[PDB]
């Protein structure tokens, strides 16, 4: 499975902004799909995590309220409409795949991830 | 009174 | 499955008129008492019941001193008219 | 007999959150569908029988509905009083089957386990036998998965997890893996530890101690 | 009404489990009263209920093992399951039937009915040494055992978990503290174990190692 | 003489118009005594009779319980018939349940009676025996089984030789002004055709007989007032059997 990131660039303080993440490969129905972020001089943080459809999703404490996390089985792609951005949500977003089907965070494939800069 | 006690078909 | 519904327009002897529809199936049935053609409005029915033979029947009476009673029903292709006989 | 299956399995859900779990079945079994409640240690509570009926006492808010070889379950504005587990069971045919059940749960934000091992205690050593527990402690959702590894080598069936019940301070989940292994064959490796993914960890996280 | 489970929680491997279930409240009447055995960790599954004049109705899975009686004159039904092997390990649950056969209105509290050929055991409490400590209550038979930090202090923290059925058929549970690394050395921590069956109590002490 | 209590109960399946239409309908003899439709607002076990009346609360709380429990087993029944035969989920269909218990003139159990019906035909009956079941096609067989494994005659038989027989000896005691009335009825002729008029007569349990034979008669028919009337008719003596006469009554 082969996923690539695309959809960020710069935004003002308070905008708004909608990652893409193509899923190339198979087609993602069973395995839930994750967001992450990773800071210049920092390790990666969960960010939110979208699930088979009916199963939920979750995000972490920065990011909830104003952000959510939509997927498209059909299209192979997830939408992570984060609004209301500040400057310290500025980092690499990336797409990790769950290749387990009990939900059990296994992370295998990843994105190459799309910097999301606030200023 | 009615019957108390009812089963599906 | 479909019986046609026997029909029956009487008096109980101001007086009631009753239109019993009886032998019928289903038990979707269109009782509308005519008064000289015209729909009565203040017209009650009974409560639906069933024979041994499953076919239902139904009680719609009225208060009222050319008396008749439309029936629609499944069978029935069109409306079917039945006066009201002081003699039958 | 007729299989029941329920979908989803877990509903992560908030206070004020509108809840649906579905029910299926192997066979055609009309509307003959009970849908229970039961909280953790207490026996179960009917709240929809028939697919739609409500049952006396149940608050208004649970709803069951019946499209078509297949059953569904609301909850319009949850309550703290509705976390538990849901079941659907079947009464058309002979034995009376149940489904799998159905957990909601408190959703919160994700948090990633804090891991701690602890090394076997002398005075065990003395009888014979050996115990390695691997804590992972405060984490949201319950899924988690603990692998024992000794030596780089991964073991299964001489291991067993227990799992706490959603502490109400924080909602969050706690769980314990034992290694029950034996003196002679605990001296024989080195190096112990757990491996520990969660969906809010981005990579694995691994707890060692040495002999 | 209410019901209420009157059986013996020991059953040894390959005997009779006998199981009553009084009813409080009313009367067995014309009610069907249905055995439902609940696994810990599993689904439910229904056995089978009973009519007042002894008629009952199987289930197919255990219905040569399972023998379900009546007891009328004392509002009591009880389950006599035979060669009861780990398999029958279960929550019994005695329930009244929805008076249109479809469901179980009236449940009772449920009996825990563990089948195990292991005699009375003491706990034996191995500490957790460190952050997070603990003490490990391992090896007791039957279940359960009261773990508490510091008497009735140490609330915070507290992560005390079910105990697991080892192969040995020896109950086992950890019971962890999560106190600040500030207090290791100046707070002392102890966790007191009581198995009231076996009338063991041992206060170990947890310190760093 | 001889009385029963037969309960009648009817499910019609709306198609997109909400729930099935429920009309249940208990009768003591030819009285009506309760009813119970799905859409009257009252939503509760409306009572047909006076004497009735006179049973308070915690057996109209009783009774809506078990009714509603009623219209919850026909709506199912609905679906589960349905399927049996494999039929669309765009037509209306009906089914129709009867059941009561028979006593005597020792007001002791005498016969025992529940069917079942689908769009007007038999689907399922219990036998004189109260142990047995006559499934009348495959489909009701399939009900047979699972009736034959919950021991439903047993609680049936329970119900019709103990519950039903106790409650109508009530029902007869409550109601014995109404219930165990017995009127004559007022046969009269009119005038080529002949037609004599049995009038106001209860039971509704009435023959009537032309001898002097081809005759024109119809079915007995409510009078509203809680009695019946039947007229035979013959082209050209009216003989009539009625519990309200015990020597027979000649026209």
């Amino acid at each position: 499975v082969q996923l690539q990131e695309s959809g960020g660039g710069l935004v003002q303080p308070g905008g708004s902004l909608r990652l893409s993440c193509a899923a190339s490969g198979r087609t993602i129905s069973r395995y839930a799909m994750s967001w992450f972020r990773q800071a210049p001089g920092k390790e990666r943080e969960f960010v939110a995590v979208a699930r088979r459809s009916g199963d939920g999703a979750f995000y972490a404490d920065s990011v909830q309220g104003r952000f959510t996390v939509s997927r498209d089985d059909a299209k192979n792609t997830v939408y992570l409409q984060m609004n209301s951005l500040k400057p310290e949500d500025t980092a690499v977003y990336y797409c990790a795949i769950d290749s387990d089907t009990f939900y059990s965070g296994s992370y295998d494939y990843w994105g190459q991830g799309t910097q999301v800069t606030v200023s | 009174s009615l019957l108390q006690h009812l089963i599906g078909l | 499955i479909q019986r046609t519904p026997k029909i029956q327009v009487y008096s109980r002897h101001s007086n009631f008129l009753n239109c019993y529809v009886s032998g019928f199936h289903p038990s979707d049935i269109e009782v509308d008492l005519l008064k000289n053609g015209e729909r009565i409005e203040k017209v009650e029915h009974s409560d639906l019941s069933f024979s041994k033979d499953w076919s239902f029947y139904l009680l719609y009476y009225t208060e009222f001193t050319e008396y008749a009673c439309r029936v629609n029903h499944v069978t029935l292709s069109q409306p079917k008219i039945v006066k009201w006989d002081r003699d039958m | 007999d007729i299989h029941m299956t329920q979908s989803p399995s877990s509903v992560s859900a908030s206070v004020g959150d509108r809840v649906t779990i579905t029910c299926r079945a192997s066979q055609g079994i009309s509307s003959w569908l009970a849908w229970y409640q039961q909280k953790p240690g207490k026996a179960p509570k009917l709240l929809i029988y028939a697919a739609s009926s409500l049952q006396s006492g149940v608050p208004s808010r649970f709803s069951g509905s019946e499209s078509g070889t297949d059953f569904t379950l609301t909850i319009s504005s949850l309550q703290p009083e509705d976390f538990a587990t849901y079941y659907c069971q079947q009464a058309n045919s002979f034995p009376f089957t149940f489904g799998p059940g159905t957990k909601v749960d408190i959703k919160r934000t994700v948090a990633a386990p804090s891991v701690f091992i602890f090394p076997p205690s002398d005075e065990q050593l003395k009888s014979g036998t050996a115990s390695v527990v691997c804590l992972l402690n405060n984490f949201y959702p319950r899924e988690a998965k603990v692998q024992w590894k000794v030596d780089n080598a991964l073991q299964s069936g001489n291991s067993q997890e227990s799992v706490t019940e959603q502490d109400s301070k924080d909602s969050t989940y706690s769980l314990s893996s034992t290694l029950t292994l034996s003196k002679a064959d605990y001296e024989k490796h080195k190096v112990y530890a757990c491996e520990v993914t969660h969906q809010g960890l981005s990579s694995p996280v691994t707890k060692s101690f040495n002999r | 009404v209410q019901l209420q489970e009157s059986g013996p929680g020991l059953v040894k491997p390959s005997e009779t489990l006998s199981l009553t279930c009084t009813v409080s409240g009313g009367s067995i009447s014309t009610y069907y009263w249905s055995w439902i055995r609940q696994p810990p960790g599993k689904g439910l599954e229904w056995i089978g209920y009973i009519y007042y004049s002894g008629s009952t109705n199987y289930n197919p899975s255990l219905k040569s093992r399972v023998t379900i009686s009546v007891d009328t004159s004392k509002n009591q039904f009880s389950l006599k399951l035979s060669s009861v092997t780990a398999a029958d390990m279960a929550v019994y649950y005695c329930a009244r039937i929805t008076e249109i056969h479809d469901a179980f209105e009236i449940w009772g509290q449920g009996t825990m009915v563990t089948v195990s050929s292991a005699s009375t055991k003491g706990p034996s409490v191995f500490p957790l040494a460190p952050a997070a400590l603990g003490c490990l209550v391992k090896d007791y038979f039957p279940e359960p055992v009261t773990v508490s930090w510091n008497s009735g202090a140490l609330t915070s923290g507290v992560h005390t978990f079910p105990a697991v059925l080892q192969s040995s058929g020896l109950y086992s549970l950890s019971s962890v503290v999560t106190v600040p690394s500030s207090s290791l050395g100046t707070q002392t921590y102890i966790c007191n174990v009581n198995h009231k069956p076996s009338n063991t109590k041992v206060d170990k002490r947890v310190e760093p190692k | 003489g001889s009385h029963s209590m037969r309960y009648f109960f009817t499910s019609v399946s709306r198609p997109g118009r909400g729930e099935p239409r429920f009309i249940a309908v208990g009768y003591v003899d030819d009285t009506q005594f309760v009813r119970f439709d799905s859409d009257a607002a009252s939503q509760r076990m409306e009572p047909r009779a006076p004497w009735i009346e006179q049973e308070g609360p915690e057996y109209w709380d009783g009774e809506t319980r078990k009714v509603k429990a009623h219209s919850q087993t026909h709506r199912v029944d609905l679906g589960t018939l349905r399927g049996y035969y494999n039929q669309s989920e765009a037509g209306s269909h009906t089914v129709q349940r009867m059941y009561g218990c028979d006593v005597g003139s020792d007001w002791r159990f005498l016969r025992g009676y529940h069917q079942y019906a689908y769009d007007g035909k038999d689907y399922i009956a219990l036998k004189e025996d109260l142990r047995s079941w006559t499934a009348a096609d495959m489909a009701a067989q399939t009900t047979k089984h699972k009736w034959e494994a919950a021991h439903v005659a047993e609680q049936l038989r329970a119900y019709l030789e103990g519950t039903c027989v106790e409650w109508l000896r009530r029902y007869l005691e409550n109601g014995k002004e109404t219930l165990q009335r017995t009127d004559a009825p007022k046969t009269h002729m009119t005038h080529a055709t002949l037609r004599c008029w049995a009038l106001s007569f209860y039971p509704a349990e009435i023959t009537l007989t032309w001898q002097r034979q081809d005759t024109e008669l119809v079915e007995t028919r409510p009078a509203g007032d809680g009695t019946f009337q039947k007229w035979a008719a013959v082209v050209v003596t009216c003989h009539v059997q009625h519990e309200g006469l015990p020597k027979p009554l000649t026209l």
